[PDB]
C-alpha cells in the first residue's frame, strides 16, 4: 500500500579516471565530478575503489551530529 | 600511512569567523527566543568557532561537529536561552559555506 524511492546518484567509473571531488566531501548542484561529468544532485560524496572501477557516490539528505546522550 | 590533513590557515580562519559573525548576529537576532543575550550569544558562538578553524579545522572532511556541541553545552552552563536554537544555526551556516570557501582559498578542488 506504500513503496519508496531514494534518491542517489551512483557513478561507475573506470580506475584510472580522475576524480575531482574528495572522499566526504560536500558538494553542491553542478559540481564537476570528472572531466566530462558534472553533479546532478547535491550531497555528501562517498568514493569507493574497487579492483579494477571507481564507484562514486552521492547521497542527499542533511547532515546531523550525535550528542552525548544520542542513543543511535 | 595515516592520511595528513593540511594545516590550518590563520588567515582564512579571520576571514571566516568575521563572515560567521555578521550572519549569526542577522539570524539570532530576528528571533525573539533571545532577546537581550543575542550579542553575548553571539559572542560566544565567535569564540569557540574561531578556535575550531585556526587550530583543528584543515579543508573538506574535517568540519567536525564537536564545536557544535560545544556551543550548545556552553550557552546551557551560562544559563543562556536559545542554546540549542544558535548551535543549529551554526552549524548550518557552516554545512554551505566553510567547506566551500576552504576551496576557493586554496584553490582546490
Amino acid at each position: 500500500d506504500r513503496f519508496f524511492f531514494i534518491p542517489e546518484e551512483v557513478h561507475i567509473l573506470p580506475e584510472s579516471s580522475a576524480i575531482m571531488v574528495e572522499n566526504y566531501s560536500i558538494i553542491g548542484v553542478d559540481t564537476r565530478i570528472t572531466l566530462n561529468i558534472r553533479s546532478q544532485v547535491g550531497g555528501l560524496i562517498r568514493v569507493e575503489r574497487k579492483k579494477k572501477r571507481i564507484e562514486l557516490k552521492i547521497f542527499s539528505g542533511d547532515i546531523h551530529f550525535p550528542d552525548k546522550t544520542d542513543k543511535i | 600511512a595515516e592520511y595528513k590533513f593540511p594545516d590550518p590557515i590563520p588567515e582564512f580562519a579571520e576571514a571566516e569567523t568575521k563572515k560567521f559573525r555578521d550572519h549569526m548576529a542577522k539570524k539570532l537576532a530576528k528571533r525573539d527566543l533571545f532577546e537581550d543575550s543575542v550579542d553575548e550569544i553571539v559572542g560566544v558562538c565567535t569564540e569557540i568557532f574561531e578556535t575550531f578553524l585556526r587550530n583543528e579545522y584543515g579543508g573538506p572532511g574535517t568540519l567536525l561537529v564537536i564545536p557544535f556541541i560545544d556551543m550548545a553545552d556552553t550557552l546551557n552552563e551560562r544559563e543562556l536561552p536559545g542554546g540549542p536554537q544558535a548551535a543549529r544555526a551554526a552549524i548550518k551556516w557552516a554545512q554551505d559555506h566553510v567547506d566551500k570557501d576552504w576551496k576557493e582559498w586554496t584553490g582546490t578542488d
